[PDB]
RNA sequence: UGGUGAUAGCUGGUUACCCAAAAAUGAAUUUAAGUUCAAUUUUAAACUUGCUAAAAAAACAAAAUCAAAAA
RNA sequence: AAGAAAUUCGUAAGGAGCUAUAGAACUAGUAAAGGGAAAGAUGAAAGACUAAUUAAAAGUAAGAACAAGCAAAGAUUAAACCUUGUACCUUUUGCAUAAUGAACUAACUAGAAAACUUCUAACUAAAAGAAUUACAGCUAGAAACCCCGAAACCAAAC
């Protein structure tokens, strides 16, 4: 038997490391974990964002219906975030629509609604909250915090932010934190468009423009198993959009998609949106 | 440092301890642990500034 | 003492805090790892006393000028070191300090310089030479121990025939010297320097200065064959007639 | 190699026991006792090395002299053989 | 008493090895050192390959427009253009219209350069050859 | 069985880090694997010119040996 | 290499050891002189059904393999493809496509001395707690030089 207690203590740590790797512990909310002060964190959270929040309002926004039930159950053996949630979601819809309209006046009202819904989507809201540690600050009876409950708080925080800092700061906050999520997102990715050829024709007739005549601009490897077809939409014998496709149908569909982006001013070379403006 | 950076929650817990240690937690969930055993004030200040940045 | 004040400010010291002085201890190499892994007796050994060395003792008051100089007293004052293991057999004087030692006192040294003898006599000192057996001299340097051993005081030995002429020589002023030549010899030395001879009799303390022990007598105070009641701080004298014959022998 | 799967029981040691508390007391016996008793006189242990130290050969040789007559015949012969090796090593290498 | 952990240090780097090498400390230690040294040597050579790749891509892009790489570089140098090879590859890939403009600019300077060389400097410097 | 860990100028082996400095000439030795002498290197100390270069002058016969001043 | 004396002097249970390859060869001198081992592990209680504890050695299984190659590196969307690369120690010479040695795992396995000097201090014409040196000396401390292996030789028993 080897002598010494350090060696025995060292092996115990060695055993613990192996056990932890084999069986990682279940997740627990930071609130239960040590070194958590809700009041201190909220003050730091507001200062960290460099934004002014009303402590009472912000706490109410964090407060959720599920959290109250757990406390009420313990109490048996308080203001929800619904009111703030409605204000933030409603205000965000107006603010998001306003931002979209300015950049893309050509884009149809239907498209703006899809974009607004995508930006207010549960996944988008949840991702921002988790990366900001809002989930730890979120008050709920279950961990990991349910996504619908987490989404409610985020807009509730926006509603609290509106009261504390006004629409102007909240609008900058939305632009700084939410409009940034549109980077790298293609138009059809955020807005679902089916039957692009029909939609393209529908826009053209509204503008009193002749439907383009599809033509095969380029062709390669037609008889091989890997054929490449370029189809160009010619309006009044003038090419408006061209797309590549493995088949003539695919190229025509891709060309239609390119035209739709051009119609609504979503060109790949379009002017970038600006987050620098302090105004 | 606390006045300069009030957005970071600082916990100071003098207790019977073999080796002093500093734990830094980030918003994304990253946590970094640094032992302060037998280190001078100047060394500690430089380390904390790096953690903040 | 500002250093003392710093101690008060500094924290209380503990056993662990103690640390060896810088550079006091060198490092060592041990084979733990690859660093140390891989690969004449007959001639007397006179022990002299310099005149300059003599001068400071008198000037510093280490040896009382009134008391005659005694080799044992010098050992008592740690003036000179005699080692029996070295088998030191004699005592001499060193020419150093001939120009820095102006004083007069009675003294006895086993060997003295002829120039030094007259110079101190010119100053008024009394100088003589006595023979101490090297074993007896060691006993003389350490008188208490043989009392502890219980040995009685023996008769002082005489020089071997090689050294008899030196001690018997009148000019050498030895205890075996002929007294008849001493008044003439003293006169002759005075003429050599030309200094006015001070007769030993003129001195008020003449008897004290001229007092000398018997050739058989080791100690000025104690006659040969005596015993000392060291425990009772008394001196014991043999009262047996046969013992007197032994001392005469 | 393999290591223990159990932790040893905790142990507590008293540093102020009389032996530790009074360790070193009377070490100044000579200076504070008029030098009547030298601190070397306070050494208790093997007779041949009380107040004395030397190299291994000197210690062995002194040990033989002190207890040679009181040592066992077998031990004395072994000590004699051991002394031979020690003598050659130090005095020839 | 830490000899086990010393082996673990070698083993942790040798966990991904195959064969008895991954489980033999005698062989595992040798493999770990050899792996580390190989990366060190490649660091210096790695940079040279990247420049070679950039130059090769530029030549193909220039040849696509019908311009040789050496001719394109020399004319750009004559025009005091200091764009690096890495940026040049990006311009062709992501700015084909700009690359053609660069191609046209280099060819025009090449035509002016040939005229200047034939002229011997007696003729006035061309508009694109003016500094 | 013990002397005995015999002896062997011979074979082989001889376990953590970092910084710094660092070259197989002459003479002899039962000596050419070692050792002494010169030379090198090296530490301390004393105090002042040193290295490269270097004309004329000799030496030779009618860029080195030597070494003014410089730089 | 050996090595006196004379002459002085001399009263009077513990471990900065080991803990089953360590420590006595030992659990044991047990299993012709003589030589001489191997090994065991529950709990308070087994009149509680005999204990647990360990991604923990190599070896295997769970789960064989897929053109290209000292087996890795740079990489990469990608395990293999592309690119780069003459196993290790010792020894030769500052070179091996020489030559030795290695099935693998665990344990065990080889630098030891103070005469003089420098350095660190005490006191100082004196220094050392007897035996030592001295015209700045003297005292104390620190500072150093391995392991295994013959053919042989002799004594006493059998």
């Amino acid at each position: 038997v080897k002598k010494g207690f350090r060696a025995a203590f060292r092996f115990q740590k060695e055993l613990e490391r192996w056990r932890l790797l084999r069986c990682p512990p279940p997740p627990v909310r930071r609130s239960e974990k040590p070194n958590w002060d809700y009041h201190a964190e909220v003050q730091a959270f507001g200062s960290r964002l460099q934004e002014t929040f009303s402590l009472d309002l912000l706490k109410t926004a964090f407060i959720n219906s599920c959290y109250i039930k757990s406390e009420e159950a313990k109490r048996q053996s308080l203001k929800d975030n619904q009111e703030l949630f409605e204000q933030g979601l409603s205000f965000s819809h107006r603010c998001l629509t306003q931002f979209l309209e300015d950049e893309f006046p050509d884009l149809p009202a239907e498209g703006t609604e899809s974009l607004v819904s995508f930006l207010t989507g549960e996944a988008v809201v949840c991702h921002v909250a988790r990366n900001l540690a809002v989930e730890q600050l979120t008050l709920s009876a279950e961990f990991p915090v349910p996504l619908p409950v987490l989404r409610q708080t985020f807009f509730a925080v926006i509603g609290a932010l509106l009261q504390s800092s006004g629409p102007e700061r909240a609008a900058l906050f939305i632009r700084d934190f939410l409009i940034t999520q549109m980077t790298g997102k293609e138009l059809f990715e955020m807005w679902t468009v089916v039957n692009p050829m029909g939609l393209l024709v529908e826009e053209l007739k509204k503008r009193n423009i002749s439907a383009p005549e599809s033509r095969l601009t380029r062709q390669s490897g037609s008889t091989t198993a890997l054929p490449l077809y370029f189809v160009g939409l010619y309006c009044d014998r003038k090419l408006i959009a061209e797309g590549p496709g493995e088949t003539v149908l695919v190229a025509e569909e891709e060309a239609a998609r390119v035209a739709l982006r051009k119609l609504y001013g979503f060109t790949e070379n379009r002017r970038p949106w600006d987050y620098s403006k302090p105004k | 440092f606390a006045r300069r950076n009030p957005g970071v929650v600082v916990y100071v817990n003098p207790r019977p301890c073999a080796m002093p240690r500093i734990v830094a937690e980030y918003l994304n969930g990253a946590v970094r642990e640094e032992n302060v055993n037998s280190k001078s004030v100047e060394e500690i200040k430089s380390l904390v500034q790096k953690l903040a940045d | 003492g500002t250093s003392l004040d710093l101690l008060r400010s500094l924290p209380r010291v503990s056993l662990a805090n103690l640390k060896p002085s810088p550079n006091s201890r060198k490092r060592e190499r041990r084979p733990r790892d690859r660093r140390r892994g891989r690969k004449h007796s007959f001639r007397h050994q006179y022990q002299p006393l310099s005149l300059r060395r003599l001068q400071y003792l008198i000037d510093l008051g280490r040896v009382d000028p009134t008391q005659p100089i005694d080799l044992t007293q010098l050992v008592n004052g740690r003036g000179v070191t005699i080692q029996p293991l070295k088998r030191d057999y004699g005592v001499q004087l060193v020419e150093e300090g001939a120009d820095t030692f102006q004083a007069k006192i009675n003294i006895e040294v086993q060997l003295a310089s002829e120039l030094a003898i007259a110079a101190i006599e010119k100053n008024g000192g009394v100088v003589t030479t006595a023979f101490y057996d090297p074993r007896s001299l060691e006993i003389l340097c350490k008188p208490i121990p043989f009392f502890l051993r219980g040995q009685p005081i023996p008769k002082r030995m005489l020089p071997p025939e090689s050294l008899v002429p030196y001690y018997t020589d009148a000019k050498n002023r030895g205890y075996l010297a002929d007294p008849a030549k001493f008044p003439e010899a003293r006169l002759e030395l005075a003429m050599k320097f030309g200094y006015v001879l001070p007769d030993i009799t003129k001195d008020e303390l003449f008897r004290m200065l001229s007092a000398r022990k018997d050739p058989r007598q080791i100690f000025f105070g104690l006659a040969p064959g005596w015993v000392v009641n060291m425990a009772d701080k008394k001196i014991l004298k043999p009262t047996d007639e046969n013992l007197l014959k032994y001392y005469s022998s | 190699a393999f290591v223990r799967l159990t932790l040893p029981p905790p142990k507590v040691v008293d540093r102020w026991n009389e032996k530790r508390a009074l360790f070193g007391v009377y070490d100044n016996i000579g200076i504070l006792g008029n030098f009547e008793k030298h601190p070397k006189e306070l050494i208790k242990g093997p007779v041949w090395l009380r107040g004395w130290r030397g190299n291994e050969l000197q210690r062995c040789v002194r040990k033989k002299k002190f207890v040679g007559n009181r040592m066992f015949i077998e031990d004395l012969h072994n000590l004699n053989k051991r002394i031979s090796y020690l003598y050659k090593h130090f005095n020839r290498h | 008493t830490d000899r086990y952990w010393r082996v673990q240090e070698v083993l942790k780097h040798a966990q991904h090895f195959r064969g008895r090498k991954n489980r033999c400390y005698r062989l595992a230690v040798r493999a770990v050192t050899r792996a580390f040294v190989k990366c060190t040597k490649a660091r210096r050579l790695k940079k040279r390959n990247l420049r070679t790749l950039w130059i090769n891509r530029i030549t193909a892009a220039s040849q696509e427009h019908g311009l040789k790489y050496p001719a394109f570089i020399v004319n750009l140098i004559k025009c005091q253009v200091e764009l690096n090879r890495k940026v040049l590859v990006d311009l062709a890939i992501y700015e084909p219209k700009t690359f053609k403009s660069l191609a046209a600019l280099a060819k025009r300077r090449q035509q002016e350069g040939f005229a200047a060389a034939l002229g011997d400097g007696k003729e006035p410097e061309g508009i694109f050859s003016r500094v």
